[PDB]
RNA sequence: GUCAAGUGAAGAAGCGCAUACGGUGGAUGCCUUGGCAGUCAGAGGCGAUGAAAGACGUGGUAGCCUGCGAAAAGCUUCGGG
RNA sequence: GGGGAGUGAAAUAGAACCUGAAACCGUAUGCGUACAAGCAGUGGGAGCCUACUUGUUAGGUGACUGCGUACCUUUUGUAUA
RNA sequence: ACCCACUCCCGUUGAAAAGGUAGGGGAUGACUUGUGGAUCGGAGUGAAAGGCUAAUCAAGCUCGGAGAUAGCUGGUUCUCC
RNA sequence: GGGCUCAAACCACACACCGAAGCUGCGGGUGUCACGUAAGUGACGCGGUAGAGGAGCGUUCUGUAAGCCUGUGAAGGUGAGUUGAGAAGCUUGCUGGAGGUAUCAGAAGUGCGAAUGCUGACAUGAGUAACGACAAUGGGUGUGAAAAACACCCACGCCGAAAGACCAAGGGUUCCUGCGCAACGUUAAUCGACGCAGGGUUAGUCGGUUCCUAAGGCGAGGCUGAAAAGCGUAGUCGAUG
């Protein structure tokens, strides 16, 4: 099964109109002022004030 | 599945080489052909 | 359905299941902080903790459940010498599950696990 | 003696693309697309001369009927009495006066019901 | 004023890359890269880079600063494709196209 | 002010058209390194004194082309310069 | 891979390099578009936007509405499924 | 083991231009197999199916006659009167 | 179709009106005749496939042209305006950076949307199917810009008349080491049968060569055949022995 016509570039970008990415909840340790991830490890190693993995 | 392809070195150049073009009339007519084309190989 | 059901399959069979999480839960103990995905650090509770509770009575039986269970010397050793003292009167909840990022290669959801007294 | 026909044959697909600006689609992009396009509406273009005529008379028509009844007549019957009267404006002008001179229209109207009795 | 920074030859497909490219656009730099650093795509190590080598730009050629700036303009182009052919089931070939894109952003204080 | 009835903009997930600027692509123009066809001549053969055609070598430095042949991008001599 | 600097008459002549078309893909702006049925235009036509010539103007868009079943070929005859 | 290919299912843009899994037949023989050799295009070879002769067979492939022939199908490009 | 019934049905009569690219009006073009030895007037025409007849546009080259235009910007490209009944022409902004060609003639590889046309580029399907045996992974450490895949360690699992080790054929440097990751690897890659460079294969006894022959080949003379050749003696090759 294939199409009979070929589909328009308004027809593309339409079926698109649910394709765009969402942002990830992103918050801000207090003992270091770091971004991270909401609920996980700081990049650093920082999970609510405390450092978990230590590097 | 056996392709017709079964390699023999010995069998390519008793049919195929050089001497064996060279004994025949028909054989000294393809190296004369592949000449005039310009081969850059002659025989194999 | 799987209304009510407990267990993942993570796409194995569960022999592999098994003997995935008897690996996972015997460098647990090993290391005391692991890093693995998030769904098989949630189903490794499931399989350590009731190591960690049974550890708490010494007993020839206990360790023979213990060796039955894990098929590790230096396991069962660090269980009943170590972790079923530390953990004494601890009720329960041995292991700390902390979400780390994704993955590099797959974008998998990462876990750290620890214990809690001391990783 | 060798005649390359990239300069002609762009020269002519340019002027049929530019005809088919505004187009939806390959009728404004896809050359044979745009040209049947281009000459679809030149079909049309033709043929709307002639509707155009007939729809603006509709209009007209349609307008002085309107007004008329508000003067008591009808438009059968107001044409009728403008022949019987001679009074030869014509229903494009007519029509205005009914929207925009109804005073002037009706004095119109008010000569063709006299002419009819 | 506005600077910019441009990838050309960025191995992804621009269809996967203006995903990205889209969450960042009109958003200050220092929001733009906190949403890169934790994105899950491919595109967003990518345009990371990209987007702080445009700061770079903006902070050395022209002395602005970070807190200043925002993503003014970031697009995303095709570039070259790279041909290859693989096998199918029954001796039928297919072209595989491999896909770059070109990545500018800019940046702009205002 | 309250209520009722009537009317009703703006707020686009995306899309269309236009315009501007890009990207991809490599058309067009211009160009020529190479061809095509003649005209006038030349030469009309080369080879057991080893041909046509090659292989492998040959250079300060890897490869390939050209030349050359263990005397190997060359040796002797006679002219030109 | 870029941003500056520099070279150059010119670098959007930067080595995949003269020019640099089209398909095709984007970003920006203007207008339109979520009660609406079909060859997507054409006739009429409001509003909005832009520019001056400041409304009998130019450009862009185009609500709403009349009419309207591509092209080629082949055929007695084709929207033709 | 090895040779084979009876059934089902899968696979049918396949892992595969003929396979796989599970079953199946022969398995000291008119057996299977390696290396080398002989026979070929109106020719070969055939425990015979028009089978096979390099994924090509009621007359292989390749080049030439050759731009075969085609009362057939398709296509045939700017403008106006 | 809505709806319609002393009709918005049917029968008869009448007066109106609507209604086409028909007719008339107004403006324009063109064909043929006639008058015009003129510009032009008059009349009648002017739907059209196959097809006949007539009149043109444009493109490349040659002559006109050792001319004319052109770096104060050619051709080409891209917009705008404007002219003609049309093919089309002309002017100009930008781009471009060295060529172009008036006029009138002459020659044609002279005009493309179709041919399941040919070549290249790029779409749609769609970020979809798939990522190639369902033997299987888990963790720790290191390195690294980056590690599910690389290395090591601890576990787990798989083959084991092979999924282990060889000889032959076939391939040909893929072998090892250092450096490296663009492309190749159906993902990533620091890794590699991948890129760059260097290194590495040592025989009286292994296998060839050499000796000997099988099938079979070639084959001095010879016999045969239009030619090309065919067959074959003496011989000489030819291992799988
Ligand atoms: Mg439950
Ligand atoms: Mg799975
Ligand atoms: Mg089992
Ligand atoms: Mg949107
Ligand atoms: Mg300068
Ligand atoms: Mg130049
Ligand atoms: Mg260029
Ligand atoms: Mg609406
Ligand atoms: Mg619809
Ligand atoms: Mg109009
Ligand atoms: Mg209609
Ligand atoms: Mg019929
Ligand atoms: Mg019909
Ligand atoms: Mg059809
Ligand atoms: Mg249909
Ligand atoms: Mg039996
Ligand atoms: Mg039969
Ligand atoms: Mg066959
Ligand atoms: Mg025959
Ligand atoms: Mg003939
Ligand atoms: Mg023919
Ligand atoms: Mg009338
Ligand atoms: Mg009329
Ligand atoms: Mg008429
Ligand atoms: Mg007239
Ligand atoms: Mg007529
Ligand atoms: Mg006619
Ligand atoms: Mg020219
Ligand atoms: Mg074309
Ligand atoms: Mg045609
Ligand atoms: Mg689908
Ligand atoms: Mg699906
Ligand atoms: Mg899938
Ligand atoms: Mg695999
Ligand atoms: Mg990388
Ligand atoms: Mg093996
Ligand atoms: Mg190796
Ligand atoms: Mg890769
Ligand atoms: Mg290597
Ligand atoms: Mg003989
Ligand atoms: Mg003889
Ligand atoms: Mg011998
Ligand atoms: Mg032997």
């Amino acid at each position: 099964a294939v199409q009979q016509n070929k589909k328009s570039r308004s027809a593309r970008d339409m079926r698109r109109s649910h394709d765009a990415l969402e942002s990830n909840a992103l918050s801000v340790e207090k003992s270091t002022g770091e971004v991270h991830l909401r609920h996980h490890v700081s990049p650093d190693g920082f999970y609510r004030g405390r450092k978990v993995v230590d590097k | 599945m056996k392709r017709t392809f079964q390699p023999s070195t010995l069998k390519r150049a008793r049919v195929h080489g050089f001497r064996a073009r060279m004994a025949t009339k028909n054989g000294r007519q393809v190296l004369s052909r592949r000449r005039a084309k310009g081969r850059k190989r002659l025989t194999v | 359905m799987r209304h009510r059901k407990s267990g993942r399959h993570l796409s194995r069979t569960s022999a592999h299941r098994k003997a995935m999480f008897q690996n996972m839960a015997v460098s647990l103990f090993e290391h005391e902080l692991i890093k693995t995905t998030l769904p098989k650090a949630k189903e490794l509770r499931r399989v350590a903790e009731p190591l960690i509770t049974l550890a708490k009575e010494d007993s020839v039986a206990n360790r023979r459940l213990a060796f039955d269970r894990t098929r590790s010397k230096a396991a069962v050793g660090k269980l009943f010498n170590d972790l079923g003292k530390r953990y004494a009167n601890r009720p329960g909840g041995y292991l700390r599950i902390l979400k780390c990022g994704f993955r590099a290669g797959d974008n998998a959801p990462m876990a750290y696990v620890e214990l809690v007294d001391r990783p | 003696a060798r005649v390359k026909r990239g300069v002609i044959a762009r020269r002519r697909h340019k002027k049929i693309l530019k005809l088919a600006k505004g187009y939806y689609g390959a009728r404004s992009r896809v050359f044979r697309v745009a040209k049947q396009a281009v000459i679809k509406a030149g079909q049309y273009a033709y043929r709307d001369r002639r509707q155009r005529k007939r729809q603006f008379r509709a209009l007209w028509i349609a307008r002085i009927n309107a007004g008329a009844r508000q003067n008591g007549l009808s438009y059968s019957r107001l044409i009728a009495g403008l022949k019987k009267a001679a009074i030869e404006i014509d229903r494009k002008v007519l029509a205005d006066l009914a929207v925009n001179e109804k005073a002037a229209f009706t004095a119109i109207v008010e000569k063709a019901k006299a002419s009819l009795a | 004023m506005e600077v910019a920074a441009k990838l050309s030859g960025a191995r992804i497909s621009a269809q996967k890359a203006r995903l990205v490219a889209d969450q960042i656009r009109g958003k200050k730099v220092g929001e733009a890269l906190n949403l890169l650093a934790f994105s899950s795509k491919k595109a967003a190590e990518i345009m990371k880079k990209v987007l702080e080598s445009a700061v770079a730009n903006a902070e050395h050629n022209e002395g602005a600063d970070v807190d200043d700036l925002k993503v003014s303009t970031v697009f995303v182009n095709e570039g070259r494709s790279l041909k290859r052919i693989m096998p199918r089931a029954k001796g039928r070939a297919d072209r595989i196209v491999k896909r770059s894109c070109h990545i500018t952003v800019k940046v702009a204080d205002k």
